[PDB]
Protein backbone atom coordinates (compact mmCIF):
# COMPACT_ATOMS: atom_id res chain seq x y z
CA UNK A 1 0.00 0.00 0.00
CA UNK A 2 0.83 3.74 -0.09
CA UNK A 3 3.01 4.92 2.60
CA UNK A 4 3.03 7.97 4.34
CA UNK B 1 -20.88 -2.84 20.08
CA UNK B 2 -19.58 -5.73 18.25
CA UNK B 3 -21.45 -8.75 18.02
CA UNK B 4 -20.24 -12.23 17.26
CA UNK B 5 -22.63 -15.61 17.17
CA UNK B 6 -25.08 -13.02 19.04
CA UNK B 7 -22.89 -12.16 22.21
CA UNK B 8 -20.10 -9.17 22.38
CA UNK B 9 -16.56 -9.12 21.46
CA UNK B 10 -14.34 -9.06 24.39
CA UNK B 11 -11.22 -6.75 22.98
CA UNK B 12 -8.49 -6.81 22.95
CA UNK B 13 -8.55 -10.19 21.25
CA UNK B 14 -6.46 -11.40 17.98
CA UNK B 15 -8.88 -12.19 15.26
CA UNK B 16 -7.38 -15.79 15.02
CA UNK B 17 -8.48 -16.16 18.42
CA UNK B 18 -11.98 -14.50 17.57
CA UNK B 19 -12.56 -16.53 14.54
CA UNK B 20 -10.55 -19.67 16.17
CA UNK B 21 -13.56 -19.71 19.01
CA UNK B 22 -16.33 -18.88 16.48
CA UNK B 23 -17.25 -21.92 14.24
CA UNK B 24 -19.10 -19.54 12.01
CA UNK B 25 -16.39 -16.79 11.55
CA UNK B 26 -13.88 -20.22 11.06
CA UNK B 27 -15.98 -21.50 8.19
CA UNK B 28 -16.56 -18.34 6.54
CA UNK B 29 -12.67 -17.78 6.45
CA UNK B 30 -12.08 -21.28 4.86
CA UNK B 31 -14.33 -20.62 1.65
CA UNK B 32 -12.41 -17.47 1.08
CA UNK B 33 -9.36 -18.30 1.40
CA UNK B 34 -10.05 -21.50 -1.06
CA UNK B 35 -11.93 -19.41 -3.69
CA UNK B 36 -9.88 -19.04 -6.51
CA UNK B 37 -9.38 -15.39 -7.74
CA UNK B 38 -12.30 -14.05 -9.80
CA UNK B 39 -11.50 -11.74 -12.93
CA UNK B 40 -14.42 -9.07 -12.78
CA UNK B 41 -14.97 -7.16 -15.74
CA UNK B 42 -15.90 -3.31 -15.49
CA UNK B 43 -19.58 -3.68 -16.33
CA UNK B 44 -21.53 -2.50 -13.73
CA UNK B 45 -18.26 -2.13 -11.34
CA UNK B 46 -17.71 0.39 -8.67
CA UNK B 47 -14.00 -0.29 -7.92
CA UNK B 48 -13.14 1.29 -4.65
CA UNK B 49 -9.29 2.41 -4.17
CA UNK B 50 -7.10 2.63 -1.32
CA UNK B 51 -8.57 5.20 0.87
CA UNK B 52 -11.48 5.48 -0.36
CA UNK B 53 -15.90 5.03 0.23
CA UNK B 54 -18.22 3.49 -1.83
CA UNK B 55 -22.01 3.14 -0.70
CA UNK B 56 -25.22 1.79 -3.29
CA UNK B 57 -28.40 -0.71 -2.73
CA UNK B 58 -29.36 -2.71 -4.75
CA UNK B 59 -31.55 -0.50 -6.09
CA UNK B 60 -29.51 1.05 -8.19
CA UNK B 61 -29.86 0.09 -11.82
CA UNK B 62 -26.21 0.81 -12.91
CA UNK B 63 -23.97 -0.92 -9.84
CA UNK B 64 -23.70 -4.34 -9.90
CA UNK B 65 -20.42 -5.00 -7.87
CA UNK B 66 -17.82 -3.28 -5.35
CA UNK B 67 -14.66 -3.79 -5.15
CA UNK B 68 -11.11 -3.11 -3.93
CA UNK B 69 -7.65 -4.88 -4.71
CA UNK B 70 -3.79 -4.13 -4.15
CA UNK B 71 -4.05 -4.43 0.05
CA UNK B 72 -1.35 -5.55 1.37
CA UNK B 73 -0.94 -4.11 5.24
CA UNK B 74 -4.49 -1.86 4.90
CA UNK B 75 -7.65 -3.88 5.32
CA UNK B 76 -11.34 -3.88 2.83
CA UNK B 77 -14.16 -3.16 5.10
CA UNK B 78 -18.12 -4.18 3.67
CA UNK B 79 -20.66 -2.88 5.87
CA UNK B 80 -23.86 -4.27 5.03
CA UNK B 81 -27.64 -3.47 6.47
CA UNK B 82 -29.39 -7.06 5.53
CA UNK B 83 -33.24 -6.33 3.93
CA UNK B 84 -32.51 -3.15 2.18
CA UNK B 85 -29.38 -4.43 1.00
CA UNK B 86 -27.52 -0.72 1.26
CA UNK B 87 -23.55 -1.48 0.89
CA UNK B 88 -20.68 -0.02 1.74
CA UNK B 89 -17.07 -0.53 0.59
CA UNK B 90 -14.55 0.72 2.09
CA UNK B 91 -10.48 0.01 1.62
CA UNK B 92 -8.64 1.06 5.12
CA UNK B 93 -5.53 1.24 5.52
CA UNK B 94 -5.06 2.73 9.09
CA UNK B 95 -4.48 6.49 8.59
CA UNK B 96 -7.41 8.22 10.86
CA UNK B 97 -9.46 4.78 11.51
CA UNK B 98 -11.38 7.07 14.11
CA UNK B 99 -12.73 9.30 11.84
CA UNK B 100 -13.27 6.48 8.52
CA UNK B 101 -15.36 4.02 10.78
CA UNK B 102 -18.42 6.83 11.09
CA UNK B 103 -17.97 7.67 7.46
CA UNK B 104 -18.53 4.07 7.42
CA UNK B 105 -21.74 4.11 9.62
CA UNK B 106 -22.94 7.43 8.49
CA UNK B 107 -22.80 6.33 4.86
CA UNK B 108 -25.30 3.17 5.69
CA UNK B 109 -26.96 5.27 8.25
CA UNK B 110 -28.50 7.59 5.95
CA UNK B 111 -30.75 4.49 4.26
CA UNK B 112 -34.06 5.02 6.11
CA UNK B 113 -35.92 2.39 4.28
CA UNK B 114 -36.70 -2.66 11.26
CA UNK B 115 -36.37 -5.50 8.52
CA UNK B 116 -32.40 -7.20 8.70
CA UNK B 117 -29.07 -6.39 10.79
CA UNK B 118 -26.26 -4.64 10.00
CA UNK B 119 -23.24 -7.00 9.16
CA UNK B 120 -19.48 -6.18 8.74
CA UNK B 121 -17.28 -7.80 7.11
CA UNK B 122 -12.74 -7.65 7.51
CA UNK B 123 -10.47 -8.66 5.04
CA UNK B 124 -6.71 -8.11 4.37
CA UNK B 125 -3.14 -7.86 5.23
CA UNK B 126 -0.71 -10.61 6.71
CA UNK B 127 2.17 -10.77 9.09
CA UNK B 128 3.95 -8.14 8.23
CA UNK B 129 6.91 -7.16 10.33
CA UNK B 130 5.96 -3.68 10.87
CA UNK B 131 2.37 -4.89 12.21
CA UNK B 132 0.52 -2.58 10.28
CA UNK B 133 -1.77 -5.63 9.84
CA UNK B 134 -2.72 -6.34 13.61
CA UNK B 135 -3.12 -2.50 14.67
CA UNK B 136 -6.00 -1.83 11.92
CA UNK B 137 -7.61 -5.19 13.32
CA UNK B 138 -7.27 -4.11 16.46
CA UNK B 139 -8.14 -0.18 15.73
CA UNK B 140 -11.21 -1.54 13.21
CA UNK B 141 -12.62 -3.62 15.89
CA UNK B 142 -12.15 -1.01 18.69
CA UNK B 143 -14.16 1.51 16.53
CA UNK B 144 -16.87 -0.70 15.55
CA UNK B 145 -17.55 -1.76 18.96
CA UNK B 146 -17.50 1.41 20.32
CA UNK B 147 -20.63 2.22 17.99
CA UNK B 148 -24.13 2.23 19.62
CA UNK B 149 -25.74 0.44 16.69
CA UNK B 150 -25.03 -3.22 16.94
CA UNK B 151 -23.02 -4.52 14.56
CA UNK B 152 -22.70 -7.96 14.07
CA UNK B 153 -19.18 -9.50 12.38
CA UNK B 154 -19.87 -12.32 9.83
CA UNK B 155 -16.31 -12.18 7.90
CA UNK B 156 -12.99 -11.29 9.32
CA UNK B 157 -10.06 -13.14 7.17
CA UNK B 158 -7.46 -10.80 8.52
CA UNK B 159 -3.21 -10.75 9.32
CA UNK B 160 -2.19 -13.99 10.00
CA UNK B 161 -5.31 -15.83 9.04
CA UNK B 162 -4.72 -13.77 5.55
CA UNK B 163 -1.12 -15.25 5.23
CA UNK B 164 1.28 -17.17 3.05
CA UNK B 165 4.79 -18.06 2.42
CA UNK B 166 7.04 -18.50 0.09
CA UNK B 167 10.59 -19.69 0.54
CA UNK B 168 10.65 -17.27 4.40
CA UNK B 169 8.62 -14.18 2.45
CA UNK B 170 5.12 -13.59 3.92
CA UNK B 171 2.48 -11.75 1.75
CA UNK B 172 -1.23 -12.28 1.60
CA UNK B 173 -3.46 -14.92 0.38
CA UNK B 174 -6.27 -12.24 -0.15
CA UNK B 175 -5.42 -9.21 -2.15
CA UNK B 176 -8.78 -8.12 -3.09
CA UNK B 177 -12.22 -8.67 -2.72
CA UNK B 178 -16.18 -8.11 -4.50
CA UNK B 179 -19.38 -8.24 -3.24
CA UNK B 180 -22.37 -8.31 -5.60
CA UNK B 181 -25.03 -5.74 -4.02
CA UNK B 182 -28.35 -7.87 -4.96
CA UNK B 183 -26.57 -11.35 -3.71
CA UNK B 184 -24.82 -10.37 -1.13
CA UNK B 185 -21.74 -12.71 -2.26
CA UNK B 186 -18.28 -11.64 -1.41
CA UNK B 187 -15.38 -13.47 -3.51
CA UNK B 188 -11.95 -13.12 -4.02
CA UNK B 189 -11.36 -10.61 -7.11
CA UNK B 190 -8.85 -8.99 -9.33
CA UNK B 191 -9.78 -5.91 -11.66
CA UNK B 192 -7.99 -5.57 -14.81
CA UNK B 193 -10.36 -2.09 -15.32
CA UNK B 194 -10.05 0.58 -12.46
CA UNK B 195 -12.75 3.03 -13.41
CA UNK B 196 -11.58 6.16 -14.64
CA UNK B 197 -9.01 9.09 -13.08
CA UNK B 198 -7.37 5.78 -11.57
CA UNK B 199 -3.41 8.13 -11.90
CA UNK B 200 -5.74 11.47 -10.31
CA UNK B 201 -7.59 9.61 -7.59
CA UNK B 202 -3.90 7.54 -6.57
CA UNK B 203 -1.81 10.87 -6.80
CA UNK B 204 -4.73 12.11 -4.32
CA UNK B 205 -3.93 9.82 -2.27
CA UNK B 206 0.28 9.60 -2.58
CA UNK B 207 -0.08 13.18 -1.49
CA UNK B 208 -1.79 12.60 1.82
CA UNK B 209 -5.27 13.08 1.36
CA UNK B 210 -7.97 11.70 4.01
CA UNK B 211 -11.01 8.97 3.18
CA UNK B 212 -13.70 10.36 0.65
CA UNK B 213 -16.96 9.05 -0.51
CA UNK B 214 -16.37 8.70 -4.20
CA UNK B 215 -20.29 7.53 -5.12
CA UNK B 216 -23.54 9.44 -5.28
CA UNK B 217 -26.39 7.02 -5.00
CA UNK B 218 -29.46 8.82 -5.49
CA UNK B 219 -27.87 10.56 -8.79
CA UNK B 220 -25.79 7.28 -9.63
CA UNK B 221 -22.98 9.55 -10.59
CA UNK B 222 -19.29 8.40 -9.88
CA UNK B 223 -17.80 12.10 -8.54
CA UNK B 224 -14.18 12.86 -8.45
CA UNK B 225 -12.95 15.85 -7.06
CA UNK B 226 -11.91 18.78 -6.78
CA UNK B 227 -8.27 17.87 -5.11
CA UNK B 228 -6.02 20.17 -3.82
CA UNK B 229 -2.85 18.88 -2.20
CA UNK B 230 0.63 20.46 -1.16
CA UNK B 231 3.13 19.62 -3.92
CA UNK B 232 4.73 16.00 -2.83
CA UNK B 233 8.44 16.48 -0.99
CA UNK B 234 11.37 15.75 -3.37
CA UNK B 235 9.17 14.02 -6.22
CA UNK B 236 12.26 14.08 -8.87
CA UNK B 237 14.72 12.51 -5.88
CA UNK B 238 12.07 9.36 -5.65
CA UNK B 239 11.72 9.76 -9.39
CA UNK B 240 15.22 9.11 -9.98
CA UNK B 241 15.77 6.06 -7.31
CA UNK B 242 15.75 2.37 -8.11
CA UNK B 243 13.11 -0.04 -7.52
CA UNK B 244 14.23 -1.29 -4.47
CA UNK B 245 14.68 2.16 -3.05
CA UNK B 246 11.20 3.12 -4.22
CA UNK B 247 9.60 -0.24 -2.12
CA UNK B 248 11.45 0.63 1.12
CA UNK B 249 10.32 4.00 1.27
CA UNK B 250 6.88 4.54 -0.47
CA UNK B 251 5.31 1.32 0.13
CA UNK B 252 4.07 -0.25 3.49
CA UNK B 253 5.27 -3.57 2.55
CA UNK B 254 8.39 -3.69 0.59
CA UNK B 255 8.26 -7.35 -0.39
CA UNK B 256 4.86 -8.08 -0.43
CA UNK B 257 3.22 -5.04 -2.86
CA UNK B 258 1.77 -7.21 -6.24
CA UNK B 259 3.74 -7.11 -9.34
CA UNK B 260 4.37 -3.68 -11.30
CA UNK B 261 3.73 -2.30 -7.86
CA UNK B 262 6.96 0.12 -8.93
CA UNK B 263 5.26 1.22 -12.20
CA UNK B 264 1.94 2.44 -10.70
CA UNK B 265 4.22 4.21 -8.12
CA UNK B 266 6.65 5.73 -10.99
CA UNK B 267 3.41 6.81 -12.76
CA UNK B 268 1.73 8.53 -9.83
CA UNK B 269 4.93 10.60 -8.91
CA UNK B 270 5.32 11.72 -12.31
CA UNK B 271 1.39 12.93 -11.95
CA UNK B 272 2.55 14.85 -8.54
CA UNK B 273 5.14 16.98 -10.45
CA UNK B 274 3.22 16.81 -13.23
CA UNK B 275 -0.04 19.02 -11.63
CA UNK B 276 1.65 20.06 -7.58
CA UNK B 277 -1.55 22.52 -7.83
CA UNK B 278 -4.22 20.71 -9.29
CA UNK B 279 -7.43 22.66 -7.79
CA UNK B 280 -7.62 25.48 -10.22
CA UNK B 281 -6.13 23.34 -12.90
CA UNK B 282 -7.93 19.94 -13.31
CA UNK B 283 -11.38 20.89 -12.08
CA UNK B 284 -13.04 23.96 -13.89
CA UNK B 285 -14.86 25.97 -11.66
CA UNK B 286 -14.01 24.02 -8.97
CA UNK B 287 -16.69 21.11 -10.16
CA UNK B 288 -15.96 17.17 -9.62
CA UNK B 289 -15.26 15.38 -12.39
CA UNK B 290 -19.03 13.57 -12.73
CA UNK B 291 -19.29 10.30 -14.67
CA UNK B 292 -22.25 8.28 -15.31
CA UNK B 293 -22.44 4.45 -15.82
CA UNK B 294 -23.75 3.99 -19.49
CA UNK B 295 -25.99 1.30 -21.66
CA UNK B 296 -22.83 -1.23 -21.94
CA UNK B 297 -21.74 -0.60 -17.97
CA UNK B 298 -18.97 1.45 -18.94
CA UNK B 299 -18.46 4.83 -16.87
CA UNK B 300 -18.86 8.21 -19.19
CA UNK B 301 -17.86 11.77 -18.31
CA UNK B 302 -21.36 14.03 -18.08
Amino acid sequence: NFAA
Amino acid sequence: PLLVEGRRVRLPQSAGDLVRAHPPLEERARLLRGQSVQQVGPQGLLYVQQRELAVTSPKDGSISILGSDDATTSHIVVLRHTGNGATCLTHCDGTDTKAEVPLIMNSIKSFSDQCGRLEVHLVGGFSDDRQLSQKLTHQLLSEFDRQEDDIHLVTLCVTELNDREENENHFPVIYGIAVNIKTAEIYRASFQDRGPEEQLRAARTLAGGPMISIYDAETEQLRIGPYSWTPFPHVDFWLHQDDKQILENLSTSPLAEPPHFVEHIRSTLMFLKKHPSPAHTLFSGNKALLYKKNEDGLWEKI
